[PDB]
């Protein structure tokens, strides 16, 4: 399972 | 009804890559994925656009292919969009 993407602001890499 | 066949199913390896290409999107551009997701997935409309949880398991192939193709406009057409 692909881990749920935690998008809590500033997640850009 | 063709929309269901026109869209190709996103596999596990792909949803991973997707979650990684989404992770490449800068804060402003990644608000679109939240938006595509929230809009195409009205079941998660309760989630805030700056606090979204992209659930690639609940995301329909349509959204996933959109998210993926969307990032590619920013990623595979521009190196490091946050630079």
């Amino acid at each position: 399972v692909v881990p749920k993407k935690k998008i809590k602001k500033e997640q850009v890499e | 009804s063709e929309e269901e066949d026109k869209c190709k199913p996103m596999s596990y390896e792909e949803k991973r890559q997707l979650s990684l290409d989404i992770n490449k999107l800068p804060g402003e551009k990644l608000g679109r994925v939240v938006h595509i997701i929230q809009s195409r997935e009205p079941s998660l409309k309760n989630s805030n656009p700056d606090e979204i949880e992209i659930d690639f398991e609940t995301l329909k192939p349509s959204t996933l292919r959109e998210l993926e193709r969307y990032v590619t406009s920013c990623l595979r057409k521009k190196r490091k969009p946050q630079a």
